[PDB]
C-alpha cells in the first residue's frame, strides 16, 4: 500500500500502553513521553529488538492531530437488486432474449480504469414466470463470472424469495435448478467481493460494477426490462489488511527499505500488526523549522494504531495519556 | 660562572626598551562538562541511575 508522504510517515503499534519505560517488556508495548514543561513529545516502543524511540515532536510545531474510529477505513460491499420492471412487462415476454450486463470499471487483475463486462443469457418461453427467469438468469451469471478457474468469483449472486425477503440464497457455478425449488423469487442481488490480498505486493482493492440491461422488443419497441436499484450493504471489509500494509510500507522509513529484493541476501523485518484485527488509527502531523536562514519547514507525521474492541478503549486511553503528557486536546473516539 | 655565561650567546639591541615576542601554541581541544540534566531539567547526581 505505497502511499504519498509529506516527506515522511512513521508507524508504531500500540499493542499495549505502559506507564513507564521500565514496563516495556513485550514487543508493541508503548509509552508516550513528554517533559514537564511540555516542550517535546516522543514515544518509547518495544520492538522485537529492544525499545526504540520515535522522533521528538516540538509541541509548538504540531500542525494537526486527529484519531480515527476504524469504521471510517472499512469498505462496505456494494450490492444491487435486479428486477424486471412492470412497465415494460411484469413477466417475461416469450421469444425475447434477455441479456444482462455487468459493467466493471477495472479488470480482475488490473487497477487501470477500463470497461469490462460479464453477461447473462436467458431466452423466455410461453410459460416462464418471473421466478424461473431470475433463477435461470442467476445460474447463467454464475457460470459466466464464476469461471474464475483459479481463485474466486468477481461478484456473488444470490436470490431472495418473497417468503424470506431477507435470506440471500447463494448461487454458484455448480448450482442447478434442481437445487432451487422455490416459486416466489422476486429479485437478484449482486454483491462486491473481497479480492486477494498480499502483505506488500497486492493492495486491498475492489472493482465496482453496474447491472446494465440490453434491449428487447415488447410491442415492436426496443426497451429495457431491468431495475438495478442499490439496496443497502450488509457486509463489510475491515482495515486489518489495509493497516498491515501501512506498517509494511512505513517500517521502511526507519528500517530496511529492501524487503525481499536480494532474496538470499536480505534483512527480514518482524511486523506487529495482526491482519485479521481491526485497528483505530491516530496521527500527529508536525514539522521542523530550523535556524537563521533555514526557515524551510520539514513536515512530518507519526501515526499510531491500536485494536478496536467496539468501544475505542485502547486508543482512548492512549490519547488520554498523550493529552496528560503533552497537554494537547486531542478528541476521543 | 664566567665560563657558564660565556657559553650562552649574546644579542645586541639598540635601546633599553621593553621588547616582546609572539608565542605560538596548540589547537586540539576537548571541553569539560559543568553538569547534565534529565528531560525535566533536574541535575544528575553521582549515585543516580542511567
Amino acid at each position: 500500500m505505497v502511499i504519498s508522504i509529506n516527506q515522511v510517515r512513521q508507524l508504531y503499534v500500540a499493542k499495549a500502553l505502559k506507564a513507564n519505560t521500565a514496563a516495556l517488556t513485550t514487543a508493541g508495548d508503548i509509552v508516550p513521553k513528554a517533559d514537564t514543561a511540555k516542550t517535546t513529545l516522543y514515544f518509547q516502543s518495544m520492538s522485537p529488538a529492544g525499545i526504540v524511540a520515535s522522533d521528538k515532536i516540538n509541541l509548538k510545531h504540531v500542525l494537526y492531530a486527529k484519531a480515527t474510529p476504524s469504521e471510517a477505513l472499512a469498505h462496505k460491499l456494494v450490492r444491487y437488486s435486479v428486477t424486471l420492471d412492470a412497465d415494460v412487462s411484469a413477466t417475461p415476454v416469450a421469444g425475447q432474449n434477455y441479456i444482462l450486463r455487468l459493467a466493471f470499471r477495472q479488470y480482475i487483475g488490473l487497477s487501470e480504469e477500463d470497461q469490462y463486462f460479464k453477461y447473462g443469457e436467458v431466452i423466455a418461453r410461453s410459460g416462464m414466470t418471473a421466478s424461473d427467469f431470475y433463477k435461470k438468469m442467476a445460474i447463467s451469471l454464475a457460470k459466466n463470472l464464476e469461471n474464475k478457474t483459479e481463485s474466486t468469483p468477481l461478484v456473488n449472486i444470490y436470490l431472495i424469495s418473497a417468503a424470506a425477503a431477507s435470506t440471500d440464497v447463494p448461487v454458484t457455478s455448480a448450482t442447478k435448478e434442481s437445487d432451487l425449488t422455490a416459486t416466489d423469487y422476486n429479485q437478484i442481488i449482486i454483491e462486491e467481493t473481497e479480492q486477494p490480498w498480499v502483505l506488500g505486493m497486492m493492495p486491498q482493492a475492489f472493482i465496482p460494477f453496474t447491472p446494465q440491461f440490453l434491449t428487447i422488443t415488447v410491442d415492436g419497441e426496443d426497451r429495457l426490462w431491468g431495475v438495478a436499484t442499490v439496496v443497502t450493504p450488509t457486509k463489510t471489509v475491515p482495515d486489518g489488511h489495509l493497516i498491515a500494509d501501512l506498517e509494511y510500507f512505513c517500517m521502511g522509513a526507519r528500517g530496511d527499505i529492501y524487503r525481499g529484493m536480494g532474496y538470499p541476501n536480505i534483512i527480514k523485518t518482524t511486523y506487529l500488526v495482526d491482519p485479521g484485527a481491526v485497528y483505530d488509527v491516530l496521527d500527529i502531523h508536525y514539522f521542523y523549522t530550523g535556524s537563521n536562514e533555514s526557515v524551510q519547514k520539514s513536515e512530518k507525521t507519526i501515526t499510531l494504531v491500536a485494536v478496536d474492541d467496539g468501544s475505542h478503549t485502547a486508543m482512548n486511553a492512549l490519547i488520554g495519556a498523550i493529552n496528560t503528557a503533552s497537554g494537547l486536546t486531542i478528541a476521543t473516539l | 660562572l664566567d665560563t657558564f655565561l660565556n657559553s650562552f650567546p649574546t644579542r645586541e639591541f639598540e635601546d633599553d626598551n621593553e621588547y616582546y615576542w609572539d608565542v605560538i601554541g596548540s589547537s586540539r581541544r576537548n571541553i569539560p562538562l559543568v553538569e547534565a540534566r534529565d528531560e525535566n531539567g533536574v541535575v544528575v547526581a553521582a549515585n543516580a541511575a542511567n
